[PDB]
């Protein structure tokens, strides 16, 4: 079938760097983009960034700053990684598959809260 | 950027009620707009791309029109399982930014 899934510390530190992978399957790295998209509690979704199957990279100017994806291609899997964390990305993490302008394939996000 | 503006941000209607929820992108985005149906506690679903396109599976109760800056989605008679925010995101260029989200309630 075709599948993504987010994985990773479901609790993070504030002033940290917050990290997740999103292990696909199902699909090619390099032929597909893999977007990431968060969304604070009870806050709507928004658009993190996302990387091409060539590691480049379109980042959400607020995060910018801080954000950071990768991809290993041996593993069929992408990184995501936040910076310096607080309370405000206290959120459920979701990769996706954009195919066509569309992202087709979502994972079942990854909830991360940020607190000392 | 366009900026997406999706309204309202929160509906209530009873079962059997038509419903229609618009979003307008600042700037033509070309008919690249999907919307989601997003339910309580799960990821967001796509029930159509391309302003018009009803993702394969979605039935045929859920529509979408709009050209340029100004699209929408439409419910045809909201059933409970139809109860979800739904979102819209273009795609014409980056940052595919998402709607407020529309709120769809059963009207208690």
């Amino acid at each position: 079938q075709v599948q993504l899934q987010e994985s990773g510390p479901g609790l993070v530190r504030p002033s940290q760097t917050l990290s997740l992978t999103c292990t696909v399957s199902g699909f090619s790295l390099t032929g597909y983009g893999v977007n990431w998209v968060r969304q604070p509690p009870g806050r709507g979704l928004e658009w993190i960034g996302m990387i091409w199957g060539d590691g480049n990279t379109d980042y959400n100017s607020a995060l910018k700053s801080r954000v950071t994806m990768l991809k290993d291609t041996s593993k069929n899997q992408f990184s995501l990684r936040l910076s310096s964390v607080t309370a405000a990305d206290t959120a459920v993490y979701y990769c996706a598959r954009e195919r066509d302008y569309r992202l087709d394939y979502w994972g079942q996000g990854s909830l991360v809260t940020v607190s000392s | 950027d366009i900026q997406m503006t999706q309204s309202p941000s929160s509906l209530s209607a009873s079962v059997g009620d038509r419903v229609t929820i618009t979003c307008r992108a600042s700037g033509n985005i070309h008919n690249y707009l999907a919307w989601y149906q997003q339910k309580p506690g799960k990821a967001p679903k796509l029930l159509i791309y391309y302003t018009t396109t009803l993702a394969d599976g979605v039935p045929s109760r859920f529509s979408g029109s709009g050209s340029g800056t100004d699209y929408t989605f439409t419910i045809s008679s909201l059933q409970p399982e139809d109860i979800a925010t739904y979102y819209c995101q273009h795609f014409w260029s980056t940052p595919r930014t998402f709607g407020q989200g529309t709120k769809v309630e059963i009207k208690r």
